[PDB]
């Protein structure tokens, strides 16, 4: 799941 | 190491059969509304400041608690709950729940698959349930990595 | 329509083709003898391709497996790919 | 929908049928898949001969019983020349002793 992966990279 | 074991809690999450991924609020209430007391999944969570859901029907109807990722510990929504368990894995998160609820907390019972897992799978799951010294067992090697894979009950 | 799967200790059991075709080892390979998977795992394995068929209204129900059987089954399941 | 194992001697047919069909039909059945007409066929649920007029649902076979993952088994014997056989079926394997780990 990168989707979730990118969006705690983010956060 | 902290992104590391978000990648390996995700390759389990992939593997439980109950992710429904980019699944609504919404549906995730329309497909609870009616199931039994304890049935449950995981989704993502639509909140900026939150990464995945769990929506689980309770005797009062389908409700979604958040789950919190911080020090690269797992725990449920400390805004909701407060001795709050840590885990490096969700999927023992939701593990060591539907454990406490087979003793006596957190009620989650069945898990609401996406498809029909695989009888392999299955099988796995059938095993955990029995043993953790899956070392112990007369099976090829083959197949104890596979079981090694996945030592969880749900 | 129908195929048979015959265990190792020679119980024939017949199961729309259909289902059959979700082990990919049948489907790869209108009979088929394993010598290698007795009739109380076979039965099983025939059960569970009723389960997968009927259920891939989600609301997929448990498919019991007796410990007994389990390990005999996980490798049967491995060796059906299925 | 019911779902069946059909057992005789060494032979297991799984097949489905629904609750409001009769012994006939799944004889029909039967007929399609083995070879013999349905007034060489007799149908048990246990030791209990089947009507070939009644319902599946008055001999008790229901959706709740009879599921894809627990078949109910309804036994068969053939009328070998002027007689029927008795009904026999032949047991599955037994699984071996658990391991002690599996306790």
């Amino acid at each position: 799941l990168q989707h979730l992966m990118d969006k705690w990279m983010a956060m | 190491q902290q992104a590391a074991r978000l990648a390996k809690a995700l390759r389990e999450l992939g593997q439980t059969g109950w992710y429904w991924g980019s699944m609504t609020v919404n549906e995730a209430k329309e497909k609870l509304k009616e199931a039994p007391e304890g049935t449950f999944l995981i989704r993502d969570s639509s909140h900026s400041d939150y990464l995945l859901t769990i929506s689980v029907k309770t005797s009062a109807g389908p409700t979604n608690l958040r789950i919190e990722y911080q020090d690269g510990k797992f725990r449920l929504d400390s805004i909701i709950c407060v001795a709050l368990a840590a885990f490096d894995s969700v999927v023992h998160l939701i593990d060591y729940y539907v454990q406490m609820c087979k003793d006596k907390h957190l009620y989650l019972t069945k898990p609401l698959y996406t498809s029909a897992p695989s009888l392999q799978h299955l099988c796995r799951l059938t095993i955990n349930k029995c043993t953790g010294a899956i070392w112990g067992l007369p099976l090829p090697t083959r197949l104890k990595d596979y079981l090694e894979e996945y030592k969880f009950q749900v | 329509m129908y195929v048979k799967l015959i265990s190792s200790d020679g119980h024939e059991f017949i199961v729309k083709r259909e289902h059959a075709l979700t082990s990919g080892t049948i489907k790869a390979m209108n009979e088929v003898n394993f010598r290698e998977i007795p009739s109380h795992v076979l039965s099983k394995v025939c059960m569970y391709f009723t389960y997968k068929v009927r259920y891939t209204s989600t609301e997929i129900p448990e498919f019991p497996i007796a410990p007994e059987i389990a390990l005999e089954l996980l490798m049967a399941a491995n060796f059906l790919d299925c | 929908d019911v779902f069946l194992m059909i057992r005789r001697h060494k032979t297991t047919i799984f097949t489905d049928a629904k609750e409001s069909s009769t012994v006939f039909e799944l004889k029909r059945i039967v007929e399609g898949i083995l070879k013999r007409p349905p007034d060489e066929q007799r149908l048990y649920k246990d030791d209990q001969l089947l009507d070939d007029g009644k319902t599946l649902g008055e001999c008790g076979f229901t959706s709740q019983t009879a599921r894809p993952q627990a078949p109910a088994t309804v036994g068969l014997a053939f009328r070998a020349d002027d007689t029927f056989e008795a009904l026999c079926i032949e047991p599955f394997s037994s699984p071996p002793e658990l391991p002690d780990v599996m306790k």
